């Protein structure tokens, strides 16, 4: 996509009541938004080329 | 068939007995007619119904594939995952197919048995008060009206009550007329 540089992303699950401490000096791509895991349950990542069928 | 009754000594079945799987055809002075045997047909429905339920139930737990992704240097575990999951679809397909084939034979042979046993039920009620004709039918040595017929159909035939008339007829037949 026209770029010879690279971006490498990382992640963690930060438990309630815990903190994440960054320190940097260059090349940091900082978080702005993060995701609360509001509900857990059965799901899956289906691989399909199809689209929403307005059905149940 | 294993029991030699359906498409055996009884050659072909009755389009005209509609209210059961096994039953009777009778013929006497007052006419003729078909009548299902309720009790045998019911045992059969019970059997087959239970069978279909047992199959559904035993196939209830059974392997359920789940998708997992792997990167370009996890090819050995991606292959081990594919093969594991294909391995179970194969075990389970064999199990379903083979259960179906094996139980179909038993079912078809079950009905065959059921007709043989019903034939034998009538045979051992009547004994020498009737003559086995060989095609699935009995010819009585005595007059058997609709009340007498029902007694055959429902387990109640009184052999002693007709045996005298029976011995007189057998006597006439051996003597030549
Ligand atoms: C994140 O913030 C909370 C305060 O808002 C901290 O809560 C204290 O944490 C200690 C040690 O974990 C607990 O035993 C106390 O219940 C809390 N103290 C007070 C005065 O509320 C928490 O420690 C912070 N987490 C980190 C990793 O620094
Ligand atoms: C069986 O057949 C006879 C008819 O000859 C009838 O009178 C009798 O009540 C029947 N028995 C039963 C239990 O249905």
């Amino acid at each position: 996509n026209g770029q010879s540089g690279r971006m490498e992303f990382f992640w963690t699950i930060l438990k309630p009541n815990d903190a994440i401490n960054f320190e940097s000096n260059g090349n940091f791509i900082a978080p702005e938004y993060a995701y609360k895991i509001v509900k857990k349950g059965d799901s899956t990542i289906m691989k399909s080329e199809l689209e929403y069928g307005n059905c149940n | 068939g294993l029991f030699g009754a359906i498409a055996g000594f009884i050659e072909g079945g009755w389009q005209g007995m509609v209210d059961g799987w096994y039953g009777y055809h009778h013929s006497n002075e007052q006419g003729s007619g078909y009548a299902a045997d309720k009790e045998s047909t019911q045992k059969a429905i019970d059997g087959v119904t239970n069978k279909v339920n047992s199959i559904i139930d035993k196939m209830n737990t059974q392997f359920e594939a789940v998708g997992r992704e792997f990167n370009n240097l996890e090819r050995r575990i991606e292959n081990l995952n594919k093969k594991m999951e294909d391995g179970f679809l194969d075990v389970w397909t064999y199990n379903a197919e083979l259960l179906v084939l094996m139980e179909n034979e038993r079912t078809l042979d079950f009905h065959d048995s059921n007709v043989k046993n019903l034939y034998d039920k009538v045979r051992l009620q009547l004994r020498d008060n009737a003559k086995e004709l060989g095609n699935g039918c009995f010819e009585f040595y005595h007059k058997c009206d609709n009340e007498c017929m029902e007694s055959v159909r429902n387990g109640t035939y009184d052999y002693p009550q007709y045996s005298e008339e029976a011995r007189l007829k057998r006597e006439e037949i051996s003597s030549g007329r």
